[PDB]
């Protein structure tokens, strides 16, 4: 269809694992993000179908979403917190790529990078 | 437009409304019903100063941006008192408490 | 124009509208029964049973409005006072 | 089911105009009645947005989720434009109990773990700890709608 299948959130190729920062990640972060009053377009990935988005799988190439990462960190698919974290970065950069700087969704997704940043910033040193 | 009022005397409030173009008599006229005193026998007051008969509530400063139902604005009331007026004396409400700590 | 008076714990009445009054469930039921219009409240103090007759005026003036209407304001002061007058008075 | 959106993709140009104090949350009832908030409305704001017909609106304070009245119901729906006019749909205060109104003023004044600290008669705790929730909100007008 125009909707590419998910990213993997299980590879058995993938060596993985789990830190003390990838828990608060997934028990801190994500879960103050999911709860976020504008969470629910970011919750799974972008229905290009449902959404008439015919150019959404051409101008985004690496599609990211907070159900993709939510799985992910559940998996322990990331090796280490730096690619939990470039996940969330996609998935923000992939809204600012595909709609206008005023656009409403481009709101939520700021309103969700600034909570974002001020978690990470507490997030533990590796014990 | 409406005033909404609190005509205060001694430990008595009464809360009505009037129009910015009725008369300082005709607020006495309310008066009259309420506390049943005629016109007469009542002097109003904005703040210390005598309000006349003539005057309307608009004329004598009350407004609809100041006088609102959640914000009523006070008249005074002093009634007479055989050969004299009574001073006007409007006795304070109660207190609150101090406010709880826990409201900063 | 029907009026009552509502007379504070500390002795100040309060003459309002009828009307007005009924705002409250507490104050309808003391006034039921005709076959009454004075109605003490021994815990309710003059500062409290002001600003209820100020909010029963603004009830009337705004309920069915069809259009914007402004806040009603609450000190912080009386805040707690006026919650246990409007939970005793049902309005 | 009751509190739903209808699938019309029918557009509809409404207007949504904050007429209220307080910052506002609009809520869209999805098809599966469940809420999705939209971005908030500074007091005295305005703008234009693209709904379609049968599509289930509802408005909060966005700090509080207290309650909002649009076109003095606490639903709205748009019909279908006429000659592409915009519906307008007027956000404002309802008049709140007085009691409601105090639960409101102590809540943005009080931290929760503090409430039991307030004197004040039992009852209340549980009334102040009971927070304006849009769930039950429609619990409620679900029950009122079948009536």
């Amino acid at each position: 269809s125009m909707n590419p299948p998910p990213p993997e959130t299980s590879n058995p190729n993938k060596p993985k694992r789990q830190t003390n920062q990838l828990q608060y990640l997934l028990r801190v972060v994500l879960k103050t993000l999911w709860k976020h009053q504008f969470a629910w377009p970011f919750q799974q990935p972008v229905d290009a179908v449902k959404l008439n988005l015919p150019d959404y799988y051409k101008i985004i190439k690496t599609p990211m979403d907070m159900g993709t990462i939510k799985k992910r960190l559940e998996n322990n698919y990331y090796w280490n917190a730096q690619e939990c974290i470039q996940d969330f970065n996609t998935m923000f950069t992939n809204c600012y790529i595909y709609n206008k700087p005023g656009d409403d969704i481009v709101l939520m997704a700021e309103a969700l990078e600034k909570l974002f940043l001020q978690k990470i910033n507490e997030l533990p040193t590796e014990e | 437009m409406d005033v909404f009022l609190m005509i205060r005397r001694h430990k008595t409030t009464i809360f009505t409304d009037a129009k910015e173009s009725s008369t300082v008599f005709e607020l006495k006229r309310i008066v009259e019903g309420i506390l049943k005193r005629p016109p007469d026998e009542q002097r109003l007051y904005k703040d210390d100063q005598l309000l006349d008969d003539g005057k309307t509530l608009g004329e004598c400063g009350f407004t609809s941006q100041t006088a609102r139902p959640q914000a009523p604005a006070t008249v005074g009331l002093a009634f007479r008192a055989d050969d004299t007026f009574e001073a006007l004396c409007i006795e304070p409400f109660s207190s609150p408490p101090e406010l709880p700590d826990v409201m900063k | 124009m029907m009026y009552v008076k509502l007379i504070s714990s500390d002795g100040h009445e309060f003459i309002v509208k009828r009307e007005h009054a009924l705002t409250s469930g507490t104050i309808k039921a003391m006034l039921s029964g005709p076959g009454t219009n004075e109605v003490n409240f021994r815990e309710i103090p003059s500062h409290v049973l002001s600003k209820v007759c100020m909010y029963f005026t603004y009830k009337v003036r705004y309920t069915n409005s069809s259009t914007e209407i402004p806040e009603f304001p609450i000190a912080p002061e009386i805040a707690l006072e006026l919650l246990m007058a409007a939970n005793f008075l049902d309005c | 089911p009751v509190l739903r959106s209808v699938n019309s993709r029918e557009p509809s140009q409404v207007i949504f105009c904050n007429r209220s104090p307080r910052v506002v949350l609009p809520v869209w009832l999805n098809f599966d009645g469940e809420p999705q908030p939209y971005p908030t409305l500074p007091p005295g704001t305005g703008r234009r947005i693209h709904s379609y017909r049968g599509h289930l609106w509802l408005f909060r304070d966005a700090g509080t989720h207290d309650g909002l009245l649009v076109n003095q119901t606490e639903l709205f729906v748009p019909s279908l434009n006429v000659d592409g006019q915009p519906i307008f749909a007027n956000i404002t205060l309802p008049v709140y109990t007085l009691k409601e109104r105090c639960l409101q003023v102590v809540r943005s004044l009080v931290k929760p773990e503090n409430y039991r600290r307030l004197d004040i008669v039992r009852s209340l705790y549980e009334d102040l700890e009971d927070h304006p929730n849009v769930q039950k909100d429609l619990e409620r007008l679900t029950q009122e709608r079948i009536a």
